[PDB]
């Protein structure tokens, strides 16, 4: 099938540089353009540029002077690069291939890589557990949950036993806290009676750190 | 650059309801439109190419039309999954651009939180720290009050509140406050409480625990 | 306005 892969997310100081690689499949770079478009607070979805099949790029007005698009053929990667970033330039960044060779309309899109512009430094959190209780069941469910606090920047990932427990979970938006750190809750309901011979494990990933944790969850 | 305007910013309806979604240019583009879905923590998802051309794995539901500056982008029977930002893009005029989007929310029934009360594990007290995490778990409509109580003292500015994106299964909410407290502030306590307030319920409920 | 911690606008 036709996918794009985008590098993971990270932090990136300000007027510094920033650098995404996008590694497609499905598909020869050969044939088709590759587009880039971000996605910010400030300006929502923003077409960036794009390379094309024979290597002619074409960037938006804005970016001509910033931005610089490549490519390796046999490798199935784009390469990404914008220069002297300030704080709104902080979005996600997309990758993004059109219905056809020449068009524009974008039926494939990579995942998305969230930039974040600020000249703090990476932190990774600490993953404790919402234990479950007398006080967290109702009716024959109980709930429980991992309180992921303390990291810089977003994103962090959330999964429970390694994706085969996603029925009643919900992870929350992270918050800002004053120290300018992030946190975040991810919470699922399970049935009590299976707390006795079920595992549960949140699976937290926070990339810009490098930081994987998986915290087993039990009653108290 | 052309601009596009999308009317409104929130769209709220039920289910099995039609809705239409408005994309209005700055100048005539013929029919020179595309339609876009993103869900939450997803990326954009082409639903409709060049006004009213159908894309495939799309559901039949899904349909477009209008030319010139007017466009328009409907669901004959509107479902829980259609929950998600709807953007318009034209590219007629280099650079293509799109539509600031416009939100689809859902009506439902009442549904009453439950609520649920964690107090901090012991391994976060050894850093000096104590999160205490009141749950809501799908509820509906989205207001929602609580309030935390430490020894019957009315907490404030000490919480924060995190509310999940609309569930595209069930059209609920979910809300966590979460009360942060020192480790020292916490150990000179008994009682935890937070009072929930909703619509669904006659009267508040109030989770609590007591240190030990 | 669009958020980047959901991808949706609020």
């Amino acid at each position: 099938q036709v996918q794009l892969k985008q590098s993971g997310p990270g932090l990136v100081q300000p007027s510094q540089s920033l650098s995404i690689t996008c590694t497609v499949s499905g598909f020869s770079l050969t044939n088709y353009g590759v587009h880039w478009v971000r996605q910010s607070p400030g300006k929502g979805l923003e077409w960036l540029g794009v390379i094309w099949s024979g290597g002619n790029t074409d960037y938006n007005t804005p970016f001509t002077s910033r931005l610089s698009i490549n490519k390796d053929n046999s490798k199935s990667q784009v390469f990404f690069k914008m220069n002297s970033l300030q704080s709104n330039d902080t979005a996600i960044y997309y990758c993004a291939r059109a219905l056809t060779y020449y068009d524009y309309e974008f039926a494939y899109w990579g995942q998305g890589t969230l930039v974040t512009v600020s000249a703090a430094s990476t932190k990774g959190p600490s993953v404790f557990p919402l234990a479950p209780s007398s006080k967290s069941t109702s009716g024959g469910t109980a709930a429980l949950g991992c309180l992921v606090k303390d990291y810089f920047p977003e994103p962090v990932t959330v999964s429970w036993n390694s994706g085969a427990l996603t029925s009643g979970v919900h992870t929350f938006p992270a918050v800002l806290q004053s120290s300018g750190l992030y946190s975040l809750s991810s919470v699922v309901t399970v049935p009590s009676s299976s707390l006795g011979t079920q595992t549960y494990i949140c699976n937290v990933n926070h990339k810009p750190s490098n930081t994987k944790v998986d915290k087993r969850v039990e009653p108290k | 650059d052309i601009l596009l305007t999308q009317s409104p910013v929130i769209l709220s309806v039920s289910p099995g309801e039609r809705v239409s979604f408005s994309c209005r240019a700055s100048q005539s583009i013929g029919t020179n439109i595309h339609w876009y879905q993103q869900r939450t923590n997803g990326s954009p998802r082409l639903l409709i190419k060049y006004a009213s051309e159908s894309i495939s794995g799309i559901p039949s539901r899904f349909s477009g039309s209008g030319s010139g500056t007017d466009f328009t982008l409907s669901i004959n029977s509107v479902e829980s999954e259609d929950i998600a930002d709807y953007y318009c893009q034209q590219n007629n005029n280099w650079p293509t651009t799109f539509g600031a989007g416009t939100k689809l929310e859902l009506k439902r029934t009442v549904a009453a939180p439950s609520v649920f009360i964690f107090p901090p594990s012991d391994e976060q007290l050894k850093s000096g720290t104590a999160s205490v995490v009141c749950l809501l778990n799908n509820f509906y409509p989205r207001e929602a009050k609580v309030q935390w109580k430490v020894d019957n003292a009315l907490q404030s500015g000490n919480s924060q509140e995190s509310v999940t994106e609309q569930d595209s299964k069930d059209s609920t909410y979910s809300l966590s406050s979460t009360l942060t407290l020192s480790k020292a502030d916490y150990e000179k306590h008994k009682v935890y409480a937070c009072e929930v307030t909703h619509q669904g319920l006659s009267s508040p409920v109030t989770k609590s625990f007591n240190r030990g | 306005q669009f958020d980047l911690s959901t991808r949706r606008l609020k």
